[PDB]
């Protein structure tokens, strides 16, 4: 029955549509879903808003004439220009009607607030397409309706407020820059009368309800309108006094003293700054007198989350964070304006001790502007030292890991002027605290964690002496409370702050090797703890100081044997003999950022020599029985093993880059039999298994040591110095052992990873080896075309890898597209195109980069005849397809690089850049410029794709994009334009003439 | 849980499998426990979601039951359970369950069956 | 005890896969688009009883948008979506908050930054401040590692219930019925058990 309404060779039964709605709406499962669907087609009907007059009368369900609203709104913004004027008139007036009778009526106005607002909104969309040109009297008219009733005057200020947000707040995405203008314009006209109407409710009325609505509507005024309709009136007054006395009005009016706070305002002027200073004057004492004391605990009411103080207190934070940032030094010289400055900085640090992450972000933003300000401006750091002073403990108290990078660095930039403007202060604060941990008082593992993030953040900011004092104090104390604490549990969370803190110290540790040897040796002693977090936080800690500290283990250190690299290297297999491997391989980087360090060739490569000498030795042993047994590689033990040697060579290559070669020199040919072997595995497990084969442990083993051997190639080449050892050495047995083989297995068996590799190879050496990059793109662009070009979702990192490489050899070696048999630069193209039309960010970015590349390439050759055919087959191609991407609405993302592709590709032909001519002989009068040809083709190509444009507004358009195509912000504008245009029905074809 | 041993506890990730769409879909991941109630000496698995602590496996370790290798997995067991009531009404599935490690799986089946032996009793 | 939550944002952002995780545990890799939208009741146990949020996932996509407004009527709370890896969602979240408040004048709503998982993350922490001057708690998200999963639900049954305090609490566990293979099924669970053991599981390299 439900599907009666989809039936218009009937009549509408209402009663019915209202079983439908109330079914949807109130109903559940199987009869919600199938009414959802009923309504959404029905709504979706274009002759549904026929319908629409009829619902609003005789429908007694109000969420069936929302439904109708909607319906009617599709039409006003989309086909009202069709309308003849009688009828654009009869449902103004149907629409102003239904809201003047619906106020009119007490009880409807008190429950049908969904329904009124949703006609209000209605009525703006009215006026965007009638207002003022083809109805002058609304707002005189609306101005006269509000004295006859307090329900309308209240409805009136609703639609005001629509009205600001459509045209100044939502207008930029959603009309022409000629029709935002438009309608600025025609709302500043008549807002001194609006404004009247606004003051006068505020000064003499009594309804909270309208008084709110007034207030609402001036929250959206002050986004746009001159200050002198709030500093040359009483309004200020108003909102700073007896506006913040009723609670009512407190949110709106917080809300509205915000905005006040950010007009632009005269800056020479002592009247306006005694104003400013006055409003925050009475905003204050209303806060103090009608809702909390200075005194106040903020953390415990919003905690409690009575009505809506959480919101007041939110809206209290951006209000003083906000007027102070722009004028506390109207406040700082002036002693009797001192009590003030400091009240509102102390609601500040109450407003700071509120648990809530993100109104602590709020007032720590503000405090990072204060204490910056104190770091740098002359006599004003002492006005706030007991303000400073509270804010060190709140920061302390508040400290987040480094692993909340915005928040941590936040917190620690705050903390570091803090610490500058009084050290002492901070040290007695952190040590104080310290000893609450010790005595038990405050001791937990977050707050022992809480207090070291703090103490490590502060590092660099004491003298260093007074750090040397400090630091030694700090290691005691922790030393003394792991002593104290019992249990495994508590042991290591202490263990994990010493070494954190020692970590944030590398100027301590530089100063006193003794110290730092003891700590190395002791994270060494960790590595053997089985205890969890203990050996990552080992790992992580001696980085860490090996990156800090590096040039302390390379020489040798007064009363040292040896260079302590030498006394690591020579006891690396007790010292890494219980880690993980990703552990071992953090190690072995540690290791080689140390090695790095000597410059001295001979040295630095007998170090890497010791370094890699148990990976080496084991590879050795694999090498030697792999070659003698190809079986040996069936042990997915082996596997593993093999696996892990190639992975401990890209850590230390990773520390090392350039300097890696030697170790890189010694494996490199092994390593690429070895990526042989595999390959023949992999290929030959799928061919007796199935492409199940690939899910298999053993295979993923097998692909792991592929993609780490192209991983350690890519690393060494993405870091070489020596580019003619990378091309003589490198290069030839690299692309015979990786190319054939992705060519030549089944899709779901080639490694990304290879395209990856190859983009750093052509990135790096692509000059170089003009041969080896057309080998790359014979051997992966169209097998890999064809894996991506079925679908935007099937093999997605193939689908980057590929754009990237195409990318990089477009960029370096474009003399290997030129070699392409023209069925392949087709391809090329299609492929190019294709990319266009991709969701997925990095591939559609990619996309429109190689197309303005390849047409930067193609112009660089001049007038001869690959660029002449190129124009003659392509242009109007990459014309037509940055065109539909543009237009579309599926490709928003990327419309700035559609358009510097556009601007580009019309630019060419303004100037006459392009030699032939683009259209085939007879199509036009033989003598005919391309810039007259483009112009009919384009008028041609959007008529078609747009049919409900007119000839007027595409060829205004057309001249307006050409005049502008040396002009990309203004292009953009005119392309915006059109984007808005196509969306509706009689579109102004002058709107691109907007300048 | 409050009338039952702690017999094994182990974070985990289950699935279920969906014939119709054939594939895996998971439906839970952390705590799996082996509870034996106190009273009737009988263990059942128990597992609750990360957050939000809502049952994703509750089922008697049938003595009937056998852990079965995944082909994509050597840290993974599938096995055939008739009656699991995580979402109410006792519903037969096709569960896998999937560790940290080889090594937990491995401990897992130790204990699945060692808790099998005493649901024979 | 049940209250109407709205779920808004730009089509592709993870709403049907953040509510799918909440309903059935499962994480749905593939992207099939909302059309209008999708009603799930959702229970959590609290330390005050249960609490059912009638979750109405909306199409973000404008050409599935449906009924668009016409589903916030009488929602009583309200999640905005965005995706930290797409800068244009969260350009769009005041689009979806204005078409919102106009419904729902004064409702608890969570703005939700999704897909904090994926390393090359587009839309910083630093340029989230659009939730302050609204009055919108705010929480980065991960449908996929389950990064703060349940925050959104806990801080609005906080807000509905008006207790603070309010935690998800353990539904305690009903002993599981005892059972005898039925021998007719037997040839049956071979093969479904077959079938099912040579499906690889997903994400083989994730930590579980
Ligand atoms: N990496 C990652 N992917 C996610 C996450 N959440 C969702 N996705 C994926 O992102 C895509 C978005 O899925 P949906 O939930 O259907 O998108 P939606 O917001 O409902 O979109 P519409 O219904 O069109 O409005 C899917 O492919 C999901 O698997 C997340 O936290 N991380
Ligand atoms: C990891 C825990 C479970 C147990 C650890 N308990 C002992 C560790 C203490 S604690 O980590 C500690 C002990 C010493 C000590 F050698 F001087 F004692 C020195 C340091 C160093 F090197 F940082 F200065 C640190
Ligand atoms: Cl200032
Ligand atoms: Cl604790
Ligand atoms: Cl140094
Ligand atoms: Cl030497
Ligand atoms: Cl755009
Ligand atoms: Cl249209
Ligand atoms: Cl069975
Ligand atoms: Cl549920
Ligand atoms: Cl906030
Ligand atoms: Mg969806």
């Amino acid at each position: 029955s439900m599907e009666g309404i989809l039936d218009f060779s009937n009549d509408l039964d209402i009663a019915l549509l209202d079983q439908v709605v109330s079914t949807f709406y109130q109903g559940e499962g199987v009869q919600q879903k199938q009414a959802q669907e009923i309504l959404t087609k029905f709504q979706d009907n274009p002759d549904a808003w026929e319908k629409v007059d009829q619902i609003l009368q005789f429908s007694t369900n109000p969420q069936s004439k929302f439904i109708a609203l909607s319906i009617l709104d599709k039409l006003i913004t989309r086909k009202w220009k069709l309308l003849p004027n009688d009828h654009r008139i009869g449902i103004r007036n149907f629409v102003v009607g239904m809201i003047i009778s619906m106020c009119q009526d007490d009880e409807v106005f008190k429950t049908q607030k969904n329904l009124i607002n949703k006609s209000d909104l209605t009525l703006v969309q009215i006026l965007k397409q009638e207002w003022p040109q083809n109805w002058p009297e609304f707002i005189p008219e609306l101005i006269g309706s509000s004295s006859s009733s307090v329900n309308v005057c209240e409805n009136n200020m609703i639609v005001l407020k629509l009205l600001s947000e459509e045209v100044f707040d939502f207008s930029a995405e959603q009309m022409t820059q000629a029709k935002a203008l438009h309608l600025k314009n025609s709302m500043s006209k008549e807002f001194e009368q609006i404004f009247k109407l606004c003051f006068q409710v505020l000064e003499q009325g009594s309804s909270s309800s309208l008084i709110v609505a007034t207030l609402e509507s001036l929250l959206r005024y002050l986004h746009w309108i001159p200050y002198r309709y709030i500093y040359e009136t009483n309004i200020l007054e108003l909102l700073s006094t007896k506006f913040m006395t009723s609670p009512d009005t407190r949110a709106i009016t917080l809300k509205c003293l915000t905005e006040v706070s950010n007009l632009k305002i005269p800056q020479d002027n002592d009247l306006i700054k005694r104003q400013t200073v006055l409003f925050f004057q009475n905003t204050l004492q209303q806060i103090a007198t009608s809702v909390m004391p200075v005194t106040a605990d903020l953390k415990a009411t919003y905690a409690n989350a009575n009505g809506n103080d959480q919101s007041f207190l939110q809206d209290l934070a951006m209000f003083l964070t906000t007027y102070l940032a722009r004028n506390r030094a109207l406040l700082e010289s002036d002693e009797s304006l001192r009590e003030l400055l400091l009240n509102a900085h102390q609601y500040l640090i109450q407003l700071s001790k509120i648990e809530e992450r993100e109104l602590f972000k709020t007032t720590l933003d503000y405090w990072h502007n204060l204490v910056a300000d104190l770091f740098y401006e002359p006599l004003k750091k002492h006005i706030y030292e007991e303000i400073c002073s509270q804010l060190r403990l709140v920061i302390i108290e508040n400290m987040v890991r480094p692993e909340e990078i915005q928040l941590y660095k936040s917190e620690r930039e705050v903390l570091v002027y803090l610490t500058h403007l009084n050290v002492i202060d901070t040290e007695e604060i952190m040590i104080s605290k310290l000893a609450r941990q010790i005595d038990g008082s405050e001791w937990s593992w977050h707050n022992i964690n809480t207090l070291s993030w703090a103490i490590g953040s502060i590092s660099g900011t004491m003298s260093e002496d007074t750090e040397k004092r400090f630091v030694v104090t700090v290691i005691k104390d922790l030393l003394g409370l792991t002593e104290q604490k019992r249990g495994k549990d508590n042991k290591a969370v202490v263990a994990r702050d010493i070494m954190y803190v020692v970590g944030e110290y590398p100027r301590f540790l530089k100063a006193h090797w003794n110290f730092l040897r003891t700590v190395i040796l002791k994270l060494f002693e960790f590595m053997h703890e089985t205890h969890e977090g203990v050996q990552d936080m080992a790992c992580d800690t001696f980085i860490k100081i090996v990156q800090k500290c590096k040039y302390h283990f390379v020489i040798q250190q007064p009363r040292e044997s040896e260079p302590f690299i030498q006394t690591i290297i020579r006891d690396i297999q007790k010292t890494t003999a219980d880690l993980q491997p990703q552990q071992v391989h953090t190690f072995y980087k540690a290791c080689g950022i140390i090695i790095s360090e000597e410059r001295s060739v001979a040295e630095r490569n007998r170090l890497l020599s010791d370094l890699m000498q148990l990976p080496n030795m084991a590879w050795d042993t694999i090498v030697e029985q792999s070659t003698a047994n190809p079986t040996l590689l069936l042990d997915s033990e082996t596997v593993k093993i093999i696996a892990n040697i190639i992975k401990t060579n890209v850590a230390v290559c990773t520390s090392m880059g350039a300097d890696f070669y030697p170790q890189l020199g010694h494996i490199y040919y092994n390593m690429l039999q070895l990526y042989r072997a595999v390959s023949s595995m992999i290929s030959t497990q799928v061919a007796a298994e199935g492409l199940i084969a690939t899910k298999t442990p053993k295979v993923r083993g097998l692909r792991t040591i592929k993609k780490e051997i192209l991983k350690l190639v890519e690393t060494y080449i993405s870091k070489a110095r020596n580019l003619d050892d990378v091309v003589k050495v490198l290069v030839e047995p690299l692309l015979n052992a990786v190319l054939e083989d992705y060519m030549n297995n089944v899709p779901d068996a080639r490694d990304a990873e290879v395209l990856n590799c190859m983009t750093t190879v052509v990135e790096k050496v692509g000059h170089m080896i003009p041969q080896g990059v057309i080998l790359i793109l014979q051997s992966v662009f169209e097998c890999t075309l064809d894996m991506i070009n079925k679908d935007f979702t099937e093999y997605p990192e193939h689908r980057v890898e590929f754009y990237k490489l195409l990318k990089v050899i477009n960029e370096k070696s474009f003399a290997a597209f030129l070699e392409l048999p023209p069925a392949a630069f087709k391809l090329f193209v299609d492929a190019i195109c294709w990319a266009f039309k991709h969701n997925n960010r990095d591939v559609e970015v990619n996309g429109l980069q190689i197309a303005l590349d390849l047409v930067k390439n193609i112009e660089r050759m001049g007038n001869v005849p690959f660029a002449n055919e190129f124009h003659k087959n392509y242009f109007f191609i990459f014309v037509s397809e940055t065109f539909f991407v543009l237009t579309d609405s599926d490709h928003k993302s990327g419309f700035s690089k559609q358009a510097l592709l556009l601007m580009k590709l019309i630019s060419l032909v303004y100037d006459n850049k392009i030699s032939v001519p683009l259209y085939q002989e007879a199509e036009v009068p033989q003598g005919t410029s391309n810039q007259v040809y483009l112009s009919q083709y384009l008028a041609n190509m959007l008529s078609n794709a747009f049919p409900h444009l007119t000839s007027e507004q595409i060829a205004s358009f057309l001249s307006a994009l050409t005049k502008q195509c040396k002009d990309l912000v203004v292009f953009k504008g005119t392309l915006r334009d059109f984007l808005v245009q196509i969306k509706e029905v009689g579109g102004d074809p002058t709107d691109y003439l907007f300048a | 849980e409050e009338d039952e041993e702690v017999l094994y506890k182990v974070r985990a990730k289950l699935f279920r499998f969906d014939a119709d769409a054939k594939e895996w879909k998971e439906r839970g991941t952390g705590d799996c426990k082996f509870l034996k109630n106190k009273k009737t000496n009988k263990v059942r698995i128990l597992m609750r979601r990360d957050k939000t602590l809502k049952i994703c496996a509750n089922h008697i370790i049938a003595p009937e039951y056998t852990l079965k290798p995944n082909v994509g997995s050597d840290r993974s067991w599938v096995y055939a359970c008739t009656a699991d009531i995580a979402e109410g009404e006792a519903e037969a599935f096709t569960f896998a369950i999937r560790f940290g490690s080889k090594e937990n799986a491995d401990k897992f089946k130790e204990e699945f069956e060692k808790a099998q032996e005493i649901n024979k009793k | 005890v049940q209250f109407k939550l709205v779920l808004v944002g730009d089509g592709g952002t993870g709403k049907t896969t953040f509510v799918k995780r909440h309903l059935t545990g499962e994480f749905e890799k593939k992207y099939v688009a909302t059309l209008g939208v999708e009603v799930h009741p959702l229970v959590f146990h609290t330390n005050r009883g249960p609490i059912k949020f009638n979750v109405w996932d909306t199409a973000g996509l404008e050409k599935f948008g449906g009924l668009r407004d016409g589903y916030y009527i009488q929602a009583q709370c309200a999640i905005i979506m965005f995706d930290v890896t797409s800068r244009v969602t969260y350009k769009n979240v005041p689009n979806w908050h204005r078409d919102l408040v106009r419904v729902c004048e004064n409702i608890p709503i969570v703005l939700c930054g999704n897909k904090v998982d994926i390393k090359d993350r587009k839309v910083k922490a630093k340029s989230i401040v659009f939730h302050r001057k609204k009055n919108l708690q705010y929480y980065d998200i991960s449908a996929k590692s389950n990064y703060n999963f349940e925050k959104p639900f806990l801080w609005l049954a906080r807000k509905l219930i008006g207790d603070p305090n309010l935690e998800f609490v353990a539904m305690p566990a009903a002993a599981p019925p005892e059972v005898v293979m039925d021998p007719a099924l037997a040839a049956q669970y071979e093969h479904d058990l077959e079938v099912a053991q040579t499906t690889a599981l997903p994400d083989e390299d994730d930590d579980l």
